[PDB]
């Protein structure tokens, strides 16, 4: 939403009309003009999650899944012993069992509105130019585009909320909830977080560390051997992560093992920068976890830049890098194509003319129906180990350059 | 928790084999009227396989009707005639096939309907001589024809 101004006329009409104050006669002068654009460059959209939840859509509202399981009696037993010349004796009785199960899914709803009264539609001119009444026509298009982006933000918000906490939680204390509709949609992620009592950047005494990250992911892979779906593959960590590998004791000892840089005999001491320029590579080589990076930022209400992946935390994917289910829309109402109601599926946007009514007004309404769904579940147990979080360090902001303030002028 | 309910078990069906008898010993069965007074639907409840000793009315108004043997009354102990191996539906037939001469394990003789299955009932063993069941192994032996 820009100010309705013409920059050329406004930039020309500041120059003084008469203003002989200095020399008691008008002086000679030269004037150059230039405009400036001001924006916050560091408020980038959360592009990560749309790569991971694709968009399908069903006309029906609810989704249920039925799982038939079957346990059969395996061929147990041992053949009976007897003397030759005897009779024969019968075997015992065996047992097989059959169970079922039931899933349940149900969408949500979203809608919001605008309005423009008569004084706003009739009176709107540019701020310096002198034009007709034709500015509110250009002004409603920005509100149309803003409602479109405002719906994409709820798609990405729901999908980020389910990747962040497993459940998605709405409550009346929230900023963008006037209705106050409380929701706990527990998607049933089994172990959402990984335990670290002592974090990776935790040092006791004199430079000695506390835990070991490469060995931590090594025995996660080892202790998820016979669960072939808990065995991690990739990491997506945003901020400066090489420094946490470069300052702790054990990964420094692994870099010094690899490059042979014993401090008294081979070389004096390598700098910390030479550590961090290869610590991630030796980490990736000794584990095999392909680490992705995702360092986009959002300007929150503090005025302080924060990353999308919070500093000190890294996500862990547990079986593969791919779509973790999908985000699925449901159907809304579109009115009577022939004589009977025929629906539509995507996010809709409706315009309403009331320019004939008393007083004339004009309202645009957009919204949608939908909710994310986690497709692939475990079969024999009903678990879901696909993504996990862990908080790895506490002081990562000190490893980062500072951020500029927002220009409020 | 609210908009999405997860998996939850609805049904459970288990299925067993039958009550095994000895091939070498022989089977002999004669069908009998079921005594309508005793609650027969209690005796055929569970999916576990069982078998239960049956005594016949010698006389009275219900002479010929057979009922599950009560181990307290001697006039119900002496006139025992056999034991129903398989299982039966009293809601469709008042005429069960009582087996007279067979050889069934101790594990599968349960004289009470609430007695635990797959476990030897003790009062049948402590009344093994009155009921003329000879125990030589696990497997019982009975010939109520002779």
């Amino acid at each position: 939403m820009r100010v309705p101004i013409n920059i050329n006329n406004a930039l020309a009409r500041v120059r003084d009309p008469l203003s002989i104050g200095g020399l008691k006669f008008p002086t000679t002068k030269e004037i150059q003009e230039a405009v400036a654009a001001i924006a916050d460059k560091f408020n980038q959209e959360n592009d990560l999650v749309d790569r991971f939840f694709p968009e399908d859509s069903t006309f029906a509202s609810e989704l249920e899944l039925y799982l038939l399981r079957t346990q059969d009696a395996e061929q147990t037993g041992m053949t009976f012993v007897h003397q030759v010349g005897s009779t024969s004796l019968p075997v015992e009785a065996r047992v097989a069992k059959v169970d079922l199960a039931k899933a349940t899914w149900s969408p949500l709803a979203f809608k919001e509105s605008r309005v423009w009264d008569e004084k706003e539609i009739l009176y709107l001119g540019r701020l310096a130019d002198e034009v007709q009444a034709g500015v509110i026509n250009e002004q409603i298009a920005e509100s149309l585009t803003w409602l479109m982006a405002r719906m994409r933000n709820r798609r990405r918000w729901l999908t980020w909320q389910v990747m962040r906490t497993g459940r998605i939680t709405i409550q009346p204390n929230d900023p963008y909830n006037p209705n106050g509709l409380k929701y706990v949609i527990d998607y049933g992620v089994t172990d959402i977080e990984l335990p670290l009592p002592q974090k990776f950047d935790a040092k006791d005494g004199n430079g000695n560390s506390a835990v070991d990250p490469i060995q931590y992911f090594r025995d996660l892979i080892k202790a998820a051997t016979y669960f072939p779906d808990r065995r991690p593959v990739a990491i997506i960590v945003g901020p400066g992560f090489d420094e946490v590998l470069a300052d702790n004791t054990f990964v420094q000892k692994y870099v010094e093992y690899e490059k042979g840089w014993v401090v008294g005999q081979n070389t004096v001491q390598p700098p910390r920068e030479v550590y961090r320029q290869a610590a991630l590579d030796i980490f990736k080589r000794y584990t095999g976890l392909e680490v992705m990076v995702y360092d986009k930022t959002y300007r929150d209400q503090d005025g302080s830049v924060k990353y999308w992946i919070p500093v000190g935390e890294l996500i862990v994917l547990n079986q593969s890098t791919g779509p973790v289910g999908r985000f699925v829309y449901t159907a809304h109402v579109a009115g009577q194509r022939n004589g009977k109601v025929v629906y539509a599926t995507g996010p809709y946007l409706t315009v309403k003319d009331h320019l004939q009514d008393d007083p004339p007004y004009y309202a645009i309404i957009a919204g949608f129906h939908g909710l994310p769904q986690l497709s692939g579940y475990n079969t024999e147990d009903f678990s879901f180990h696909r993504f996990k979080w862990l908080k790895y360090a506490n002081n990562v902001q000190s490893y980062l350059p500072p951020f500029p303030p927002k220009v409020e002028l | 928790m609210d908009k999405v309910k997860l998996f939850q078990t609805i049904g459970r069906v288990e299925y067993w084999e039958r009550v095994p008898r000895l091939h070498a010993y022989g089977v002999f069965a004669l069908p009998f009227p079921m005594d309508p007074d005793v609650n027969w639907a209690q005796w055929f409840t569970g999916p576990h396989p069982r078998a239960f000793l049956v005594s016949i009315h010698k006389y009275g108004p219900k002479a010929g009707h057979v009922y599950p043997t009560n181990l307290t009354d001697e006039d119900a102990l002496l006139n025992v005639i056999g034991m129903v191996l398989d299982g039966h539906d009293y809601e469709n037939d008042p005429n069960v096939t009582v087996t007279l001469k067979a050889a069934v394990p101790i594990e599968y003789v349960q004289q009470d309907p609430q007695a635990p299955a797959l476990q030897p009932h003790q009062a049948v063993l402590d009344a093994a001589e009155v009921l003329k069941l000879k125990v030589i192994k696990g497997h019982y032996f009975f010939d109520y024809t002779r």
